[PDB]
């Protein structure tokens, strides 16, 4: 079983990212689960969403505390949120930032990887919608889900090019 | 400890710094300020503090960077900068 | 619960979506709605279906209170409409008086309950206190383990409730947030199958100017007892009905939700864990881990809480060495959850005198981790070998807060 | 600036209308007050145990019982000889006031308790995720009144709560807006000082729920008044005594265009016709109130 934690702010659609990840994984033939951190979403407030991947139906109903992978939608969150908290040593943190991995200086053993994402969004989409584009980066960084399945999901529910670029840039 | 209630102390939300909510931050351009006092009134987060000199200053511990003060300023004496 | 063999037919949707979809496919004629976290997605989804004209022969009412939500369904049911709502927590508590009224009127109103803790203090997270506190109201109460079961429970409970021998309203309970807000693979309810499985509601007597009748008359001491007796009799009838409908659903849809109770590695279990709802999923994973190490741990899932399957539970526990009952509720003043109390009560006059202990947990949404489950199993193993130390307790209190 | 009695650190969205409304209420009321606050964004965001943003006495019971709880507070103060000049003030959202709490409020007003009640009207149930209330205007999109193939959103007009409370014999009923802070403070202060049940209905644009940028909360509020969709007036003993005139009234489009909750009126076929119905509501307001 693999566990994924997504960090964002109220209004940035972190739940949608989690959902799209679970949809895309299932297209790949992996059993999936996705959920928001349970509570009220305030615009601007730090929020979390979660995804689980498995070869078998997922029956587990507890929260996620120790993720294999972490996605950070907003670089400003690093100042107030311990995004590396509970991550396995062989894990990967994907961060939406202009800066390169080492510049961020996170106290973790996990691989830190970066993409601009925000720029990719403004260039190709026009709006700074990063919740879907970062999934492209997730696929490129981890190889856990096929990038084509993520494209499929986003087009199904509703961008694909922005996903594609982020996949390359990571 | 949980009191029998459980009653809360007044103004105890000070323990919760909401300055970390900001994507944008207001900055006073003091040269442009007319000291009209609108920014103090319109702040949802009581993060505009009065001064003896009649100017105002931000409590960046709490400011959520909504940009209402900047929007309502009749003097364009507030700038929103990224962060 | 979910059948892995159905993988090719599954789609990933929100639990609330799956349930709203199932309600639509069940063809209600009147839906009433009042919002409350975490039920909101169910009624939002239903309102969208209405906005797109997807539900024929149906009116949807955005009422001003939960009291009016259920009360409108009383009126609607008595006209002959199939009726549906969803609620939770404070909303369900407000309905309390109407719950008694509807069951006493013998009106087969169905509601999904997205279980949430009750004030005070106010708390928006999962707890079974809301529905458990309604255990006298005369409503059917079934508790679903996953999204598949929660959605499938809607047509099932319509069929049970509306049966001529039952005619009781019913609650299809699913854990708030845990099941309502999760996205997971599920087989969405099939329209043509449901049209064959679930007969249109055809009541014998309705409000109708061409056939005037009086509903909700006043009963003096000379008849009241008999009304109450018939409610109990209806619950008795619902026992085999719940089994029959579950089996019939299995035959038509290829999904078996197990009827009144459901054992997991139960037959040879030395330690039996009893629980209701989504917690069973976590329990299954932990049991597998214990089973992998050759430890005889099992689960007895109680699906039907009302009616209470006393005879079924008694038979199912016959080989156990110790029983641990998990409740997401507590009757303040007894230190006991309702399942624990009722399990002991049904076991009392039997020859089986094995130790039964209780843990209350998941109060106000406090997460039940694998590690907490392991702790509880270890304690119960000791009981099996050495006897009871503490009969009932909170599983996870923070002594630092007192 | 008059002192407010709400602290920073509450969990309101950036640019929160509920924060503003409560802030202005407290500025008008002063510190010799006890606040009763039914369930909603305001309550949830200010009182996550063990923290509270309130610098005055504050109690929350349930969603429905603002009126009754305030009644009990006032009665207790009288019984115990502690009433003095203390202001007993209920503060609640549109949903709490107009929908689920209306029986509680009706009883309290009818009995003539010396209480003030402030409705924070953001035209939906916000804490629960933007569902339709009777505060929701015609053709607003909410999550329980969405635009669809056969729907332009909420099909009902806004319930007229000020008229309803006037009909209860309330000595003082006033509409106001967070768009006009000084106006709101003045009206609240006046309402608290009259002996008897008084009612303030404050228009409060919600950036999250209406779908606009958090910087625009005040601007949207002013636009409601300028389009004459929100009449600003006072009623003394059931008679309108003051009205805020709007010489240069703006077409409703200017207000509607600024909000995601009305976007469908600009995309759907027949949208312009629907906008005309809203314009007609504004035109009725001008006529009826003498704007
Ligand atoms: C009896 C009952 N029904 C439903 C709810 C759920 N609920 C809590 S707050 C709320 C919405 C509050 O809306 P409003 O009063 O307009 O305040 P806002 O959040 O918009 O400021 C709802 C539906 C409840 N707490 N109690
Ligand atoms: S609103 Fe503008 S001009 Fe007025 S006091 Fe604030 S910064 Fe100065
Ligand atoms: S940006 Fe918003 S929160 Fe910050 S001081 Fe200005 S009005 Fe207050
Ligand atoms: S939804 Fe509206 S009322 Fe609720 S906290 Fe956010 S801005 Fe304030
Ligand atoms: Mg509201």
């Amino acid at each position: 079983m693999k566990e994924i934690r997504i960090h964002g702010r109220g209004g940035q659609g972190s739940v949608t990212a989690a959902e799209m990840l679970s949809v895309a994984a299932f297209e790949d033939g992996k059993f999936s689960q996705a959920f928001p951190a349970f509570g009220v979403e305030r615009r601007g407030a730090p929020v979390q969403a979660f995804t689980r991947l498995s070869d078998s139906p997922i029956r587990l109903r507890s929260q996620i505390y120790t993720p294999d992978y972490v996605i950070v939608q907003d670089a400003t969150l690093l100042e107030t949120v311990n995004v590396a908290s509970g991550i396995k040593d062989d894990g990967i943190i994907i961060i939406n930032t202009k800066e390169k991995p080492e510049d961020l200086k996170l106290d973790t053993k996990a691989r830190v990887m970066t993409v601009d994402a925000t720029k990719v969004a403004m260039d190709i989409i026009g709006l700074p919608i990063v919740n879907t584009v970062l999934l492209g980066a997730f696929a490129g960084a981890t190889g856990e889900i096929n990038v084509e399945s993520i494209k499929k999901a986003v087009k199904d529910r509703f961008n694909a090019q922005a996903i594609q670029k982020a996949y390359e840039l990571i | 400890a949980v009191p029998i209630g459980g009653t809360c102390e007044p103004g105890s939300t000070l323990a919760n710094k909401t300055g970390g909510w900001r994507n944008f931050r207001p900055v006073y351009i003091y040269e442009k300020c007319t000291k009209c006092g609108i920014c103090q009134i319109v702040c949802p987060d009581m993060s505009v503090l009065p001064r003896e000199d009649g100017f105002f200053e931000y409590n960046y511990d709490y400011c959520k960077g909504c940009g209402i003060c900047a929007n309502e300023c009749p003097a364009d004496a507030i700038e929103m900068i990224l962060e | 619960p979910l059948n892995s063999a159905d993988k090719a037919k599954m789609v990933v949707v929100e639990g609330s979506y799956a349930v709203a979809h199932a309600a639509k496919v069940s063809r209600p004629n009147v839906i009433s709605a009042y919002p409350i976290t975490p039920q909101t997605h169910i009624v939002e989804d239903l309102s969208q279906f209405m906005a797109d004209g997807e539900i024929p022969n149906c009116e949807y009412i955005n009422v001003e209170s939960e009291f009016s939500a259920i009360s409108a369904l009383v009126g609607a049911s008595a006209v002959g409409a199939r009726t549906y709502s969803a609620t939770t927590s404070q909303g369900l508590l407000l309905m309390h008086e109407v719950l008694f009224n509807a069951a006493g009127m013998r009106l087969p109103i169905v509601m999904t309950v997205a279980n949430r803790a009750v004030s005070a203090p106010i708390n928006i997270w999962n707890d079974h206190q809301d529905s458990i506190a309604q255990r006298d109201t005369g409503w059917l109460q079934l508790y679903a383990e996953d999204v598949q079961e929660a959605a499938d429970m809607v047509p099932q409970i319509f069929k049970i409730a509306e049966d001529k021998d039952v005619l009781l309203p019913g609650m299809a309970c699913m854990d708030g947030f845990i099941l309502s807000h999760v996205y997971e693979p599920v087989v969405l309810l099939e329209q043509d199958l449901t049209d064959e499985f679930l007969p249109k509601y055809e009541p014998e007597y309705v409000l109708d100017p061409k056939n005037p009748l009086t509903f909700g008359a006043f009963a003096d001491p000379s008849t009241y007892t008999e009304f109450r007796y018939l409610q109990e009799k209806a619950m008795q009838a619902a026992l085999p009905k719940i089994e029959a409908v579950s089996k019939e659903f299995a035959e038509i849809y290829g999904r078996d939700h197990g009827g009144l109770i459901d054992g997991y590695q139960l037959e040879d279990a030395e330690v039996v864990i009893m629980a209701m709802g989504s917690l069973v999923g976590t329990l299954k994973d932990v049991v597998d881990r214990y089973r992998a190490k050759g430890e005889k741990i099992g689960i007895l899932k109680v699906r039907s809480f009302r009616p209470f399957p006393k005879m079924q539970i008694r038979k199912a526990l016959a080989n156990a060495n110790a029983v641990v009952v998990l409740d997401k509720n507590i009757s303040i003043g007894t230190n006991e959850g309702a399942l624990f109390t009722e399990t002991k009560a049904c076991m009392y006059n039997s020859r089986c005198d094995i130790p039964i202990i209780g843990y209350t947990l998941n109060h106000g949404g406090r997460d039940v981790s694998v590690q907490l489950v392991e702790k509880i199993i270890e304690e119960t193993k000791k009981v099996a070998k050495s006897g009871i130390t503490v009969e009932s307790q909170f599983a996870d209190v923070k002594e630092e807060l007192l | 600036a008059p002192k407010t009695y709400l602290s920073p650190g509450h969990r309101g969205c950036a640019g929160c209308c509920d924060a503003l409304a409560s802030k202005f209420m407290l500025m008008g009321a002063g510190p010799d007050t006890i606040v009763i606050n039914p369930t909603g964004c305001l309550e949830v965001m200010t009182t996550p145990f063990p923290e509270s943003a309130w610098q005055v006495p504050w109690i929350h019971s349930l969603f429905e019982n603002g009126g009754a709880v305030a009644s009990g507070v006032e009665a207790a103060l009288k019984a115990l000889g502690r009433k003095g000049n203390t202001r007993v003030i209920g503060v609640g959202g549109d949903g709490s006031t107009m929908d689920i709490g209306i029986r509680s409020l009706s009883g309290a007003f009818e009995r003539g308790h010396d209480i003030t009640y402030v409705c924070v009207d953001n035209e939906a149930y916000m804490n629960t995720g933007i569902q339709r209330s009777s505060g929701t205007p015609f053709d607003a999109s909410t999550t329980t009144s969405p635009a669809g193939k056969v729907s332009f959103g909420n099909p009902r007009p806004k319930k007229d709560m000020p008229a309803i409370m006037a009909a209860h014999g309330s000595p003082y009923v006033a509409t106001t807006s967070i768009g006009f802070p000084r106006d709101m403070m003045r009206k609240v202060k006046k309402a608290t000082e009259i002996v008897g049940p008084t009612y303030i209905h404050s228009h409060a644009p919600c950036p999250t729920g209406w779908g606009f940028d958090g910087s625009k909360t005040i601007e949207i509020a002013k636009l409601a008044v300028e389009t004459c969709l929100w009449p600003m007036y006072e009623m003394e003993n059931g008679e309108i005594t003051q009205v805020r005139k709007v010489k240069d009234s703006r077409p409703v489009e200017e207000y509607l265009r600024a909000q995601k909750r009305f976007k469908h009126l600009f995309t759907m076929e027949g949208g312009e016709e629907e906008i005309a119905k809203i314009q007609a509501a504004a035109d009725w307001n001008i006529k009826h109130y003498g704007l």
